[PDB]
């Protein structure tokens, strides 16, 4: 019966400049659901919880609400102080063994991202593709950044190689990780 | 998602205790308060509680809260005449709900009764007519005849200035011919 | 505190009503909403923050807006008979802590427009009957003929409002489905009535139409008007 | 279920404002801990704890807040019990009928990568597992390394199980693996 | 208790030979098997097998020892004999003395090497052993790496459990290991 | 219950260009002892083993001898043919972790030896040092290969480095391998 | 690290069954054979035997084996007077290690007595003398005179080629005066 | 199959004797024991090959060698009269099969060289009652005078050597101190031996010095006397 589980149940990050917010819940690491801030709607990583559990939306709203006002006080007490960028690292690799010919996703973990503002996006072989491709939000870090994970489902070859393209406020220019059916 | 509030409208004698009775279903709601409107104006807070019942405030008024039951009630003791409001009890988590709402009504007790029924006359209008009911006890009740052009208020409390006193009231005024009262 | 702009307003079915709020406080939620009876307060719009906006419990009819943070705005673009009753705005931290109410507003709203008539106060004097016996003197002040509840009297002594002493119904009453009334009642001590030097008279504050009223033909136009009867002491 | 959240307190060139609370419980609902963190920039300054019992400052760009926010008992009270309403909650509600009672069969594959053997298990919900390496019935246990359990994100997981050994025909390794959904220990074998 | 060997049998620019008997004991003495290889150069060519009855060339370049060494009854009828007089005789002789019965206590240390919690778990004589990772009294399996047992080569081993976990003063994480020498969990912590 | 040990009993080894032999007794991978043909007596790795337990030195030489005549059958019938020379690979390490003061021991890996014919030696800073230099039998490996420890008992310190050169027909050149607390 | 035989010197008669026993203490001795060798010449293998009980070989030996006691013992039944030899028990793992050996002789089964005490001449030298006991049966025993000048023989047996013939032999001769042999019970 | 090379001799305390063997099998291992009166087979010295030696139970004394994969060689240093007795020479496989012994040899040692002495067989001729009785005849041979029991007669009948009906002592039987005695005896159908064709010898290996009592032997026949 001893030590386990670690839950967040509240976690709202808002950014000054462009008017960002997310917020989000996480059981044991993993994303339960994040709130909408404009459809005004609750989506649940994996859509059978809906069935089993809720949330009110609105309770979101609020804190990004709550976050924002703060965001602002918090401006003026440090007298309006920058936060160094932060250089991103991504890592490719498959969900399940590469087995040619069967249907199979690809991961792509970017760490360390601060602020939350990135584009990430695919290549295969060079070009870039749009189907199959979801990303989930924002997961905190302890050091207070961010990682992001993306999603691209593929179906395994000896012809062709994918691409992590991943743009950052923190990169001159972007870099993109490698990945081949090695 | 919704607050019931049941006692529809409520009366009791002064120093007697009314209980007004509320049932919420969400279970999100961490503070429940309560509103009390005087017939005069705007809506304010009275009393409120949050998840561990009793509540002391104000004594006079206890909160009855029963999470078990998802249950809650308000309590009023010694309840003087001047606490006559309409009555909102409200759940919160995001945002406030409340409920029908319960019109509270205490009777103060005429301990010195002398039912009248006094005629008035203006140097306005023309018929006179305008009976007066007054100073009888809150334990009768102003009758309302069906009549059409016939028209009977309700029971309305005046406080004074005097030492201790609080009469009833009750208008009626007519628009046609014989014109008595006398026996309502 | 919170402000309501008009707090008394009349209009016809498919006019575009517009209520205003103004807060002063550091509160960043403001509620607008909406008094009947069997129903009680319902919320129909609230704001988090300037900007911002979300819809309540009966939305249906309404669209209100925040330009500022200490001023939220109901907006009722085709009004209708069903949205005839008490709006009332509120201010507050977020929450929930404690919500401070505004002052009120009567809203009506009718098909036809005229139906809408001042009142015809007049005051009556009180019995010898009663000066004689428990040495009470109590004033009646009627009301009727007019139709938007908006009426708001009050009794004046001597060149000042009291209240020490007054009783008065607090709802107009009913008469078949035009008009209403409204009755009120002023008592004071026997020799204070009999004091010809004693100034008693009913005021009765009118809310009603102005301005745009294409109100022609025969009949006075009903406009906001303060119609109040009064009398002196007495002898006997 | 209706799952509660906690809710933040109001204070008294980008710019990243971060606000959480955190249930940390331990046996089950057997020690619970809730902690809240508002965090400005990238520095946390304000923060609650389930055993401190009030708000404390964790750096000096956060004093104001931190005696204002214990100052007002309807603020101070509130967040005590949200350990409870939020925490509590949820952990009975919400969390014991989805997330906790959730299974994930692992998918076991071996292969080869001057050699040493992978077993890759992936695609499973339970936070433990084991897996051994067994030869010839023998179960090794020397040149057996580990990869780190990998969170894929998409609530299942993924390990590398590797071992030394370099093959021989005629021997037979077997992945053995260990109820991370079931109680029937799968296993993989790989003779050849 | 004297051990016994394996008897090479007679046979009818750098060169190696090579000749070894192997015991593969299962459960301990539940089931045994022996074996016996012949190694010229580095190609195995001649062997026997406790489980096929006689020895078997594994290679052409072997048939004649083979046949000759299966048509001798002397010879054929010894050599399936090891099996006791040279399997089980060892085991439960001077091993089940020595090797076997011979423990070994662990020395463990938490260290750092972005950062990654290191638990060096060393000089211990149990293949088995447990590394268990854990947090402020929860118990952390995500980020925890291994690094193989090396077999030191004076009967003692040591391995290395990783963890990602970047610590933040005031949480205390502690290394907790199993009977690789005794029955009370030896525990290595780390505040700060 | 399932799964446990495995014993080498009888390890004979022997090479022709050089007439070297050498007799080994294996358990677990561990070298339970050798036998001496020379000085034709039995030695154990850990010497408290010999006081419970013990082996017959001539039932050593006797495998020695009959390996010695297969291994002169087995070169005419293969009509006497070479072995391709392995490139053998150190990798050093400490026994336990470097505690500066604390005495420890530095133990230099060598897998993949083959022929069983090989100089280890060790080198603080440069000066090629002598005392506690332990250096094991050879230990087979199942592609018939060999591989050897050789210890060496230090001080750790900040200003010294120490390295084990392997000398090997495989290697024109020795690749000492290099090792620093660091 | 040595072998144990018991029976010195056995004596049996034909068609009895004789019972060599050897004791051990080493153990990793696997193979334990048999070396008999006759009176003439060298030694020989007879009858081994591996961990298991039990011998058959030449039906008339057998091997009883006890591995548990570390005793095993040689059993020779219808004991002829021609497997006099003697007999060495062995014990190996790296090479041989025998034991002290044992002397059987199995006494012949006179069949029909007829002792006889007849004297030899010799056209050699003089004194013919030399007496030869003979045809007499293995149950009485060839004494042995205290007397310096006079040798007597051991009992020796004679095979012939008759038909049954097997009698036994005594030489008795002396080097002074009146020499008289004759004395038979 | 194997063979010893002296296989009889004497020598003087102090003197470097050595032995030979002889082998011709496949067979890598040779072993030199030491039989003896109370003792039995003792191992002195053991090779598994050429080149190769390994001592044995009682190696004190001696030393051996291996020269070639076919001949194992005995050698006594500083012979002793501790190291009087037969010496048998054995070829085997590894792990123990069947050890293939030799014929044996016998050698000597003593301070004193002159008391070997050859002996003095004499035949002595049956009695007429014997033959007049059972109908048999039994001729009796003996020797003495002789000191190393290196000794081996035979019987010879027609020419040919015999051993059925012949009875011989095992062991040669003492005198004091000083030489020994041996008695054998050989027996005949009447019929056969009172027939003056057939011709009966006894004859008397002996083995002795070499480099005056030497290997000789010494004989003493006798007709079928018909009577
Ligand atoms: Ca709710
Ligand atoms: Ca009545
Ligand atoms: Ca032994």
């Amino acid at each position: 019966i001893e030590a386990d589980h670690v839950g967040t149940y509240g976690i709202s990050v808002y950014q000054s400049p462009g008017d960002i917010g997310q917020y989000t819940f996480e059981f044991d690491g993993d994303e339960l659901f994040y709130v909408d801030l404009d459809k005004k709607e609750t989506v649940w990583m994996l859509p059978e919880f809906g069935q089993l559990a809720s949330f009110d939306p609105q309770g979101g709203l609020q804190n990004i609400a709550v976050v924002k006002h703060n965001l602002g006080v918090l401006t003026k007490r440090s007298n309006s102080t920058p936060a160094t960028n932060e250089a991103p690292q991504a890592t490719v690799f498959p969900k399940s063994p590469v087995l040619l010919g069967q249907p199979n996703t690809l991961i792509c973990f970017v760490d360390n991202i601060f602020p939350p503002v990135i584009n990430i996006t695919w290549l295969r072989n060079s070009k870039s593709v749009a189907d199959g491709v979801y990303e989930t939000s924002f997961f905190v870090n302890r050091d207070y950044s961010f990682h992001k994970l993306s999603y691209l489902t593929f179906i395994p070859s000896d012809d062709d190689i994918y691409d992590c393209k991943v743009e950052h406020w923190g990169l001159e220019e972007p870099v993109l990780k490698h990945w081949e059916p090695e | 998602q919704q607050v019931r509030q049941s006692p529809q409208s409520l009366t009791v004698w002064e120093g007697e205790t009314a209980i007004l009775n509320c049932s919420y279903e969400d279970s999100t709601f961490d503070y429940f308060p309560w509103y009390h409107q005087f017939p005069g104006e705007s809506p304010a807070l009275l009393i409120a509680i949050r998840p561990v019942s009793n509540k002391k405030e104000d004594g006079r008024f206890t909160i009855f809260f029963n999470k078990r039951e998802k249950k809650f009630s308000l309590h009023i003791a010694d309840s003087q005449p001047g606490d006559s409001a309409t009555y909102f009890c409200a759940a919160s988590d995001n945002r406030i709900f409340f409920g029908d709402g319960t019109q509270l009504v205490v009777k103060p007790n005429i301990q010195n009764p002398e039912p009248a029924v006094y005629q008035l006359k203006d140097p306005r209008s023309q018929d006179s007519t305008l009976c007066l009911f007054t100073d009888f006890d809150s334990q009768i009740n102003v009758p309302k005849t069906m009549e059409s052009g016939t028209f009977i208020t309700d029971k309305t409390v005046l406080d004074m200035k005097a030492m201790d006193s609080k009469s009833n009231g009750a208008i009626a005024w007519s628009n046609q011919t014989s014109f008595t009262c006398q026996d309502i | 505190a919170v402000t309501q702009s008009p707090r008394n307003k009349v209009a016809v079915t498919g006019g575009k009503v517009t209520l205003s709020c103004n807060q002063t406080n550091n509160h960043n939620n403001m509620y607008w909403y909406r008094q009947d009876t069997g129903h009680g307060l319902r919320l129909i719009h609230y704001s988090y923050g300037a900007g911002s906006t979300e819809k309540g419990d009966i939305p249906d009819g309404y669209k209100a807006s925040r330009p500022s943070q200490e001023n939220f705005s109901l907006i009722l673009e085709l009004a209708t008979p069903s949205q005839t009753s008490v709006y009332f705005c509120a201010s507050g931290d977020a929450w929930g802590y404690e919500q401070y109410f505004g002052p009120g507003t009567r809203l009506t709203v009718l098909e036809d427009l005229r139906d809408v008539t001042p009142p015809k106060v007049s005051l009556f004097e009180p019995s010898k009957a009663e000066i004689a016996n428990k040495q009470k003197a109590t004033l009646v002040c009627l009301a009727r003929g007019f139709f938007p509840d908006h009426v708001e009297l009050s009794w004046w002594v001597n060149g000042k409002e009291v209240h020490s002493g007054v009783s008065t119904d607090p709802q107009a009453y009913k008469e078949s489905n035009y008009s209403y009334c409204l009755s009120s009642r002023l008592r004071v001590s026997a020799t204070f009535w009999h004091n010809p030097r004693n100034h008693f008279r009913c005021q009765v504050q009118f809310h009603g139409l102005s301005e745009e009223d294409k109100w022609p033909e025969g009949s006075p136009k009903p406009v906001t008007q303060d119609i109040s009867a009064e009398a002196w002491g007495r002898a006997d | 279920f209706e799952a509660q959240k906690a809710k933040a307190n109001k204070a008294v060139r980008h710019f990243v404002y971060q606000f959480m609370g955190e249930c940390y419980f331990t046996n089950g609902t057997q020690r619970i801990r809730y902690v809240t963190r508002y965090i400005y920039n990238r520095e946390e300054y304000v923060r609650y704890d389930s055993d401190v019992g009030e708000h404390r400052a964790v750096t000096e760009l956060g004093r104001p807040d931190a005696e204002y926010w214990n100052s007002q008992p309807e603020i101070l009270e509130r967040t005590r019990a949200e350990l409870d309403t939020v925490c509590r909650h949820n952990y009975e509600g919400p969390e014991t009928h989805t997330s906790l009672r959730r299974l994930e069969q692992p998918n076991v594959v071996i292969s080869l990568s001057h050699n040493t053997l992978v077993c890759s298990v992936t695609d499973f919900y339970p936070a433990k597992i084991k897996v051994r390496w067994f030869r010839n019935g023998q179960e090794e246990t020397v040149g057996v390394s580990s990869t780190q359990l990998i969170r894929n994100g998409d609530w299942t997981f993924q390990v590398l199980v590797m071992l030394e050994m370099t093959p021989r025909r005629g021997e037979v390794y077997t992945c053995h693996v260990e109820h991370p959904s079931l109680k029937s220990p799968i296993t993989v074998e790989w003779k050849a």
